């Protein structure tokens, strides 16, 4: 009989479980118990460049001064930069406003400023969006290197309306 | 007496066939996760957007479980939970002594606010499974076809613990392909096909019986 706190019975599982290695499951042979072993340091795959500026207080303002956006005008006026701001950013920062968000109303954690207060260039978003400034985190795990620049053009349009 | 004999024979058939049709089905499956994670506080009360934690739905075929780096950039500043969130079943001290288990998996220390060097991953329990002859891909099935994120896995924001909502048994994949439309307005891949046959045959086509999405080599090869 079928219970709900345990999976149901099966009739001759010929090809149900895996012989190959589907990505996130557990195995026995590997270094850890995982199945997601880390790549070697210093290597470069096809279609990716490493970011050449180090962490904050010495590489922050060096990235703020001389670092530019490698996009074109066909890609900026597409609306895809707004959709990424609709997902990953309204939870702390405001959607049309700045700092109002969804979570300083509920008072879960405080200390989110506006965009009038801090002057930010188009290369100073990209250094914070990959590393975080003391209360953010690395959003490089979520967004890709083509897509952080699509967000940075949209944030500049939000400061100009303020 | 033959009338009731027939009745019982009909009933007997009903309670055998019905059984056999519910063998390979895993509806309403609920295991016990090692943490008590709640999709209800995060996705329902805080209105965290659905693509934030599950980020690989746009690009890859496996919209995977979010790694423990997403569990820190929100939870560097949230140590305690609240005072108006504990319920009749769940207390505040149940939550505060269990959010500390997230700090042991990563290595965070509450006192001096710094990472240690001892990490252990969290062994989650996967409740949605298919056999590995099928080929389902979340990427061209959410981003290409604009399907809302509650019409395949249920109203996920109103769940304290996670529940499988649909049955996934080969006649739900076909049935939702019979009654839907491909999106041909925006894609330039369909300009050769959609500008054709509006002059010739018709205005729009369904997914299954028109584009060819019912063939034994497109789903399990
Ligand atoms: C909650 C964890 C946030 C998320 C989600 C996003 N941001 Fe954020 N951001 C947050 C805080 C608390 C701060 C201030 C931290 C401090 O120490 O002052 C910031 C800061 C920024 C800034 C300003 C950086 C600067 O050097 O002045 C920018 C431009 C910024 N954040 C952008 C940004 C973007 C693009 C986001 C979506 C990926 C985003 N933030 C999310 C809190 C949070
Ligand atoms: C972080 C705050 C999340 C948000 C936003 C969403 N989900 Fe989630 N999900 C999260 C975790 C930590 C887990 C692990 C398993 C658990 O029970 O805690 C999950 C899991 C799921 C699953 C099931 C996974 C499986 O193996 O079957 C589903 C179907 C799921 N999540 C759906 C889902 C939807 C539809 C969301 C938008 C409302 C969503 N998740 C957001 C964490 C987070
Ligand atoms: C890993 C799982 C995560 C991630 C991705 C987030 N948080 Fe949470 N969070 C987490 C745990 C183990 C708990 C306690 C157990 C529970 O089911 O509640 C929480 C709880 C919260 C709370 C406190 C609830 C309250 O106010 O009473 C808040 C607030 C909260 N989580 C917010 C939050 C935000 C803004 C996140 C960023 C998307 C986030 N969480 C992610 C662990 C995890
Ligand atoms: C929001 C993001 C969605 C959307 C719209 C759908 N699903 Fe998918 N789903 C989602 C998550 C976070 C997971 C867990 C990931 C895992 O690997 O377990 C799933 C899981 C599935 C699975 C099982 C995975 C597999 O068999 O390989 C299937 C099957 C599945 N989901 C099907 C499915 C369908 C038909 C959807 C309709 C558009 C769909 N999902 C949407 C999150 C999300
Ligand atoms: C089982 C897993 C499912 C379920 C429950 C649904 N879909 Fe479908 N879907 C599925 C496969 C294996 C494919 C690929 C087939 C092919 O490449 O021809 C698809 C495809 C679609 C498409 C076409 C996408 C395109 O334009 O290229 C559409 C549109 C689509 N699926 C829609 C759709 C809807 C509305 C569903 C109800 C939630 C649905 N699918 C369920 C596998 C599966
Ligand atoms: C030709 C006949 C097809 C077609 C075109 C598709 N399927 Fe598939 N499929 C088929 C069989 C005989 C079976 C069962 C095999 C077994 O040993 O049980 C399946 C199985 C599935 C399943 C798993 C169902 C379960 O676990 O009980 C799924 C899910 C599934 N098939 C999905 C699926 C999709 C998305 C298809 C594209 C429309 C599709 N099937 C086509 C035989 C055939």
């Amino acid at each position: 009989c079928h219970n709900n706190s345990a999976p149901n019975y099966q009739y001759f599982p010929n090809m149900y479980e895996s012989v190959a290695y589907e990505p996130y499951t557990e195995a026995k042979i590997f270094k850890g118990g995982k199945e997601g072993q880390l790549p070697v340091e210093g290597t470069i795959n096809r279609g990716f460049e490493p970011y050449e500026y180090e962490n904050s207080t010495a590489g922050y303002e060096l990235a703020k001064a001389n670092l530019k956006s490698p996009l074109t005008e066909e890609e900026k006026n597409s609306g895809k930069g707004k959709e990424l701001f609709e997902i990953y950013c309204i939870s702390c920062h405001g959607a049309a406003g700045n700092g109002k968000g969804k979570l300083v109303e509920r008072e879960k954690f405080l200390g989110v400023p506006s965009y009038k207060d801090r002057e930010i260039t188009e290369g100073s978003i990209f250094h914070v969006e990959t590393y975080g400034l003391n209360a953010m985190g690395s959003h490089a795990n979520q967004l890709s290197a083509h897509e952080r620049w699509l967000v940075a053009d949209y944030v500049l349009k939000l400061k100009s309306q303020l | 007496v033959l009338v009731t004999s027939i009745f019982l024979l009909l009933a007997s058939g009903y309670f055998v066939y019905g059984y056999l049709m519910q063998v390979g089905v895993d509806q309403n499956y609920e295991p016990i996760q090692p943490i008590h994670y709640s999709h209800k506080i995060h996705a329902g009360d805080n209105e965290i957007n659905c693509k934030y934690c599950h980020s690989a739905a746009r690009v890859s075929k496996t919209a995977g479980i979010p790694s423990l780096n997403v569990c820190m950039n929100c939870h560097k500043n949230i140590s305690e939970v609240a005072e108006t969130t504990a319920t009749a079943e769940y207390s505040k001290a149940f939550y505060d002594a269990q959010i500390q288990k997230l700090y042991d998996a990563v290595g965070w220390d509450k006192t001096k606010q710094a990472y240690t060097g001892k990490t252990q991953p969290v062994k989650w329990v996967r409740i949605h499974n298919l056999p590995d002859f099928v080929y389902f891909n979340h990427s061209q099935h959410v981003s290409v076809a604009g399907v809302e994120c509650q019409t395949c896995h249920g109203p996920v924001q109103e769940f304290e613990i996670m529940k499988q909502y649909s049955k996934l048994t080969m006649g739900w994949c076909v049935d939702c392909h019979r009654k839907t439309d491909v999106k041909m307005e925006g894609n330039a891949y369909y300009e050769k096909i959609h500008a054709e046959l509006s002059k010739k045959y018709g205005v729009e086509k369904l997914t299954a019986a028109q584009m060819g999405g019912l063939e034994c080599g497109k789903c399990h090869y």
